[PDB]
């Protein structure tokens, strides 16, 4: 008996939807037959449907009790998430899916949509990855589900109809740490400081690792006191990245009035058409405003829509931008340029721009 | 109302998280009234206020989780404290706990509504579905509560396994892959699982200087963004012929714009459209995806297929941000995956050795030379790791490679060899 | 023969080095011993005696030199000296003079023979025609007859001044420019010398924490390549239309494949031609200056003339290569080019006050930060100084764009901000 | 009286020809008639014609004189120097171009030539930039000199008629400090060590400032040994740039039979077309094996020929690379590709990688 360990998650071919079993790597053709609904025939000619609908993430454990009983129905008992966090479910009577667009509408409430077709060549917005935030993290400089709700409340009509000319990802980190593809998307929101610490020096003393600590920042701007025992921070040299707040009980930076998100740029993870690409900051600073945080969701829309009008098909941001040059951009979604955008993180070496970054190479 | 700012959220069309934490709030203090087995019912209003403070005062409240463990296991829980802890009592200890998802993020409902009947009995009752690593998350219950229902998890007709956290191997994830795409050059859901099961020891009880991420991507997509996000990113690829059916090929220049659409948007020009045949020249694409996504019925993934291994993906800190850069061109994707492993494998041994306290793959590769890596992986230097040769003339040659003179002589005389 | 593995290389077309240094040998020899007044008759003989050697031992025989120079300079006089001093005495020291060039290497024939002469009487008879920087060198002579050498210099009808060497301000040079090229956007020669003469005292004596060039070219051709070779790239440009004439754009129709050769080309896509008529859409126009370069009989740069300025080009010590980026995309250039001066001047006392060691104006902005370059020379950020904006969000921001909080207060009386 | 200083040099317009003088910045068009013959037509119809030269740029005076001689007789008195050390006469009478270039290789042996016509898109190799080599510098791996007669010796056909399809440059740098533009260059060769040195304890301690020394490293591979009033080098750490040599006489680490050549490629410094770029090692090394370096020279003879065989119209080499990519070049070039041309040089910041390092920018 006691206590049975190292067993690893279920095997997951066990609960897969019967028909997703048979035909399990054998597949002709994918189609996408509406905003949120994508057909799949096997080879065989089985017809399956995948039907998208966006969650917000976070669920009540009775969220997940009306969604399986959803699935009960419609899909044989079975279902999926996506790597955005949208629900999917699997629909074989082609008769039977608008129906079950409703009930999911009527009961936990999620929207159907989240899909796009290369195809056709009709992009649309997925859900926007995102983390605990202040609900949970104690090192955000904003709050995710938050400045997510609002942003899909001013583009909703977007993740429910197919009118971006390509794929556009948004997302957020809550601080620079980036947890997720925030490093990498089309348009990134990044909880960033402002503000240097103020060091606790009495709970220095007692539960930090000194070295550890002091060594762990970017910029040598950590150097200890030895008398004291106590670290000091020459503020010529923070740039508030709050890595010594992740070490270190009391090195805190948070400024209610002074955190808040840079907007992030040009990023890509695709091999398509072009090579992926790190995004880009261009807003450098927009403040935390509960609970419907204007500034930010205006900038996010004062940047999309610039975009989305000037673009061709299947153009993403990035490969806008190679085009028009950095110069156009910045006048044509109403942005400025400060110094503030020249890079500057020194640690960073030359020699990682002249590695392949992507699978796009020739045998 | 009790929760001014965070009930104007409650409006609009996109799905709240408050009605979804609010309906966590009635339904459990619902089955603490009908008499049901339910150790925090308070879990979720406490967490409802905590944030109405935040709100309001714009900054978190918690503070440094310190270790909490599950016996046996170091990796698995980020506890997580509260500081308006006499405020509001029921949230002194709101740990998470990382349950390892199956591969692909496929349920069904059984495994969702045991999963629903233990974190109802032992938690909060508030779930992620899914977290960005690819665990279902378990937000907040108390230490005393971690032990029970992680034996509870053991327990279950459909069981399912704590997921990692620490300095450890994470929870892998892989794309939908075979099971539901027609892209995919091997199985991820399949790799997933193996290489979870395989290092389970691993990814339970950290022992490296810091985390390591694995995710799989059936085709050059990256649809688990996987080159942002995992450490060793397998993305799945091809070495020979693009296969064509000129069937399809015809029906789609019928109404869509091949010319305008496909051929001038590949980045080497390898495709070309006829009018009658499309001819892909092979020695001159680059598996972008961008010609098989725009013809999804006509163009399907090379017959020889394997994978391109990405290493160093990782955040910012320290050293800046990273897209995985190419490790090993082609390896094999074959049941048991013998040669993945011995790269891994390798890999930690290296790492283990000459890593730094807090020191991602990504940095220490820079850190050491690309000679070094591909010395640990028994791997030749080979042009399509770089997008260019080096732009400087400072480079390092081994011993062996110079030609004996008496300076070398002079070298060795001095045991400067 | 005395010079076997040199003999070899007055074999071939190419014009030998070889007969260069042997027929000095035999002229200054023959001048000396026919009465004239030559110092170093033997000058040429040793070079050439100890270059035999170095082929036969694949190594230098020159050694650290000494400190040495000009009564009144700190600077433009190389010491070198033999490590055969024992064998061939006559190289035992072999110092090089720096001489100034005139403005883009133009020399009328008297001044040329006045070098000459002077060379012939004070040194070893060989020169440079140029050394890389511009200067002619004067290639070999012993400590005791540089003074002399430069009294002469001094008094020649056309005189030749001592060029620049050490931490100092160097000897500019520049471009054919408007003295034989319709692409010229100012006047090379003219501000070259200008800046020349504006910093003698900068010059010929060092004070600097290392070295500083200049250099300029008329238009993004770029031939004295300044973007590479120099600290300060003064580049000429425009911001008006490029001037098309269309009976002349007709002609090259004719038989030049202006559709391949030029439309194709650009960088930008911004030209256009139909059959009849020529379209820059010059808005999209980036100066590459291709479209010119092939047409130079029908397109000329625009009326609004002037400079962009590149910064911070060097070899790659201490941290590395560097093509100079853009400091200040566009800057009049009309004498007396006050402008100019002022970026120029800041800099310097900005490089004198700040600078480590033997670090180059390029790696001082690389540690310091572009918004302190910026302050310095007054001017403001703008995005044609970066290819791309930063690719992580670990800004800087000042302490008045910081907004007023119980933070930024509790911080001032912390003796921090 | 008193030496005179501080007169600089002399002013370039007093030494111009009357016609130049006349026409100066007053032009309409200039054309290449033949290789090495440049007619250029001023707007008062006043046409001259640049006569162009190669040189072995190190010259005897008794050429200079030589070369007076001949622009006295062809030239009215004047001449001038090319920022790549070719030498130019100016000639108003047509009829008498081909006796000057008769002249000239007649008396002093110097080829006409080094021209290039982007019109009808044909290029001459020119001069290649060099330096001092063993004829005077204490700090050179290769000879300047000898490699370049050797490399001319072999594309002489290239330096007088224009038989390329675009731009070559090919430049020489005795050791890593360049004295030159070799590192942005379509052909570098570049001398190097292989061998760290040996610290001489006593050279070191006579004449060697310590920290300076200990900074010019760019590896961090030397520190001072302070009871040894010395300096130690890691040699795990040591690449044998040679900058602590220059620094420091008591750290010489001179081999003769592995100090060799790199060849680089790629560079362009013009913006014609496309970006400027810095030269790449192709090639790692190659023997010092005077007088002739026939590995060396077979090597850029080998790279020139499958860059012109297969270059379309101005595609310079980087422009060839930038078509083809990197893999397609090492098979067509026949080189190969080793761990040495990975880039693993550390101290160099990424961010200038973000910076425009170039003119080529929209208004
Ligand atoms: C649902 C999901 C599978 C999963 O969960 O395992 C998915 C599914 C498909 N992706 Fe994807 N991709 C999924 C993640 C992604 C994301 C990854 C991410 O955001 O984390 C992108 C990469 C993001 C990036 O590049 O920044 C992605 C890269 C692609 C590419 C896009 C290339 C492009 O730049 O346009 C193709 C697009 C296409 O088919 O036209 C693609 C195509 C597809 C196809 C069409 C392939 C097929 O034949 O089935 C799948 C149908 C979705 C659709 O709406 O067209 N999928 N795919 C993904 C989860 C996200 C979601 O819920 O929407
Ligand atoms: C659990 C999760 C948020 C979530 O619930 O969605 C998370 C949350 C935390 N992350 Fe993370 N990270 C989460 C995925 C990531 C990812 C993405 C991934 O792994 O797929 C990244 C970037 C990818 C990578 O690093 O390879 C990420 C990069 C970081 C950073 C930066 C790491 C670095 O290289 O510098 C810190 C690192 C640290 O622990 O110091 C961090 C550390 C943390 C800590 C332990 C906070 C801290 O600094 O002490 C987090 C505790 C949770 C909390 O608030 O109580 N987290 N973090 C994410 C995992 C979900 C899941 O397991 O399903
Ligand atoms: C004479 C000289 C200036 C001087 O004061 O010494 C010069 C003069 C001209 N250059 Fe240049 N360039 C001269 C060195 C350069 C160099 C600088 C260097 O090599 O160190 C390059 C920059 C190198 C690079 O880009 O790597 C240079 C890049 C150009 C460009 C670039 C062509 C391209 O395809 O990128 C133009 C365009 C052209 O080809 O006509 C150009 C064109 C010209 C034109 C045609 C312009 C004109 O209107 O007359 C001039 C005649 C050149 C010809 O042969 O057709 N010149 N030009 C240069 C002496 C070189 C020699 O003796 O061989
Ligand atoms: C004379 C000249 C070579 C030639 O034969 O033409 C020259 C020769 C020497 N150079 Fe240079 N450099 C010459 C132009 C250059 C240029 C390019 C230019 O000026 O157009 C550069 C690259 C741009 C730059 O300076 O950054 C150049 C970059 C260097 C480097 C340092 C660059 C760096 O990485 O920071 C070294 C080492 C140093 O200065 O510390 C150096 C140092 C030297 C030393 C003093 C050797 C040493 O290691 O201490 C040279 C002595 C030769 C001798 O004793 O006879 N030389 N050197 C060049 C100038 C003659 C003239 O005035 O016209
Ligand atoms: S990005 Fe920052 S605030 Fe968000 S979950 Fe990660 S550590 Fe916490
Ligand atoms: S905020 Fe960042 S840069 Fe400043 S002391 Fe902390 S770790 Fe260093
Ligand atoms: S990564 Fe490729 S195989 Fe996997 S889900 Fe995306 S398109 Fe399909
Ligand atoms: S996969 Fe991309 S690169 Fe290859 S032929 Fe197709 S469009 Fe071209
Ligand atoms: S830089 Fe321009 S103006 Fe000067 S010689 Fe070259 S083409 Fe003529
Ligand atoms: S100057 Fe260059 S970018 Fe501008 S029109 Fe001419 S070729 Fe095009
Ligand atoms: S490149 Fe090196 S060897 Fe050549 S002259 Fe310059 S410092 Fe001396
Ligand atoms: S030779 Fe270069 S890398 Fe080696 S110790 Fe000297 S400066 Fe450092
Ligand atoms: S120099």
């Amino acid at each position: 008996e006691g206590v049975k360990t190292d067993f690893g998650p279920p095997y997951f071919r066990d609960l897969l939807h019967p028909v997703i079993a048979k035909n399990y790597g054998k597949w002709k053709y994918h189609e996408v037959v509406k905003p949120g609904v994508i057909k799949r025939v096997a080879e065989s000619g089985d017809v399956i449907y995948v039907v998208r609908f966006g969650t917000p993430r976070l669920l009540s454990i009775y969220t997940v009790r009306e969604l399986c009983d959803i699935a009960d129905k419609y899909s044989d008992g079975y279902l999926r998430w996506t790597s955005r966090n949208n629900v999917e479910f699997f629909v074989t009577d082609e008769s039977k899916i608008d129906d079950l667009i409703n009930e999911v509408q009527e009961r936990v409430g999620f929207p159907c949509g989240g899909t796009w077709d290369a195809v056709k060549g009709e992009y649309g917005l997925s859900n926007i990855v995102h983390t605990q935030g202040w609900i949970h993290c104690h090192t955000p400089a904003i709050d995710a589900s938050g400045i997510v709700k609002a942003v899909m409340d001013e583009l909703y009509e977007y993740f429910t109809d197919h009118k971006l000319p390509a794929m556009c990802r948004i997302s957020l980190a809550c601080c620079a740490n980036m947890c997720g593809a925030v490093h990498a998307s089309d348009i990134a929101i990044v909880g960033i400081h402002r503000t240097p610490p103020i060091p606790n020096d009495e709970a220095i003393r007692k539960t930090c690792e000194i070295p550890s600590t002091v060594a762990a920042c970017p910029t040598g701007a950590l150097k200890p006191d030895m008398k004291n025992k106590t670290i000091k921070v020459d503020v010529e040299k923070c740039m508030y990245c709050g890595n010594c707040y992740t070490m270190c009980p009391g090195m805190p930076l948070f400024d209610p009035e002074n955190d808040g998100a840079a907007i992030m740029v040009g990023g890509k993870l695709s091999e398509a058409r072009r090579m992926p690409e790190l995004s880009k900051v261009v807003v450098p600073w927009v403040p935390n405003e509960p609970p419907r945080w204007p500034t930010l969701v205006k900038y996010v829309k004062q940047i999309l829509e610039a975009w989305a009008a000037n673009a061709n098909k299947h153009e993403r941001l990035i490969e806008w931008v190679d085009r028009i040059g950095w110069e156009r951009f910045f006048e044509l979604t109403g942005l400025e340029f400060t110094q503030h955008l020249i890079d500057d993180y020194r640690i960073t070496p030359y020699f990682y721009s002249e590695f392949r970054a992507s699978t796009q190479f020739k045998w | 109302s009790e929760t001014p700012l965070l009930d104007e959220l409650e409006k609009g069309p996109w799905p709240s998280f408050v009605k979804e934490i609010k309906k966590t709030a009635e339904l459990m203090e619902k089955a603490a009234a009908e008499g049901k087995d339910v150790k925090m019912p308070k879990g979720a209003r406490g967490l409802l206020k905590q944030l109405e403070i935040s709100y309001k005062d714009k900054k978190t409240h918690w503070k440094h989780g310190g270790i909490v463990s599950v016996v046996g296991y170091g990796g698995g829980v980020i506890g997580r404290y509260s500081d308006l802890g006499e405020q509001i009592p029921e949230v002194e200890h709101f740990h998470t706990m990382r349950i390892n998802q199956p591969s692909g993020w496929f349920y069904s409902t059984k495994a969702l509504r045991g999963l629903c009947d233990v974190w109802e009995k032992w938690g909060s009752g508030l779930t992620n579905f899914h977290g960005s690593t690819g665990d279902i998350i378990f937000l907040g219950t108390r230490s005393e509560y971690l032990q029970p229902c992680f034996e509870d998890l053991g327990n279950l007709e459909i069981p399912f396994d704590i997921g990692g956290s620490g300095s450890d191997l994470r929870t892998p994830s892989a794309c939908m892959g075979p099971a539901l795409c027609e892209f995919a050059c091997y199985d991820t859901l399949e790799l997933c699982y193996d290489l979870t099961m395989t290092y389970q020891d691993e990814l339970h009880r950290p022992m490296w200087p810091y985390k390591f991420k694995i995710k799989c991507a059936g085709c050059p997509n990256d649809c688990v963004a996987s080159k942002a996000r995992s450490d060793f990113a397998i993305i799945g690829t091809w070495k020979d012929d693009i296969k064509v059916d000129q069937e399809a090929v015809k029906e789609y220049a019928s109404w869509m714009d091949i010319e305008n659409e496909v051929v001038k948007l590949c980045p080497t020009g390898a495709i070309k459209w006829d009018g009658k045949e499309l001819t892909i020249d092979n020695r001159e694409c680059v598996r972008c995806m961008h010609c098989i996504n725009k013809m999804p019925k006509a163009l399907k993934p090379g017959d020889e297929r394997g994978a391109t291994i990405l290493i160093g993906g990782k955040a910012p800190f320290v050293e800046g941000a990273v897209i995985g850069w190419v490790a090993v061109p082609f390896v094999e994707v074959e049941k048991p995956y013998d040669e993945i492993k011995e790269i891994l494998e390798a890999i930690w041994d290296w790492w283990d050795e000459e890593g730094k306290f807090r020191e991602r793959i990504g940095e220490l590769i820079w850190r050491k030379g690309m000679r070094e890596f591909l010395k640990v992986i028994g791997r030749e230097a080979d042009v399509r790791m770089v997008k260019a040769p080096r732009n400087n003339p400072f480079m390092f040659f081994e011993k062996d490679e110079l030609k004996p003179s008496a300076y070398t002589e002079e070298l060795k005389k001095r045991g400067m060899w």
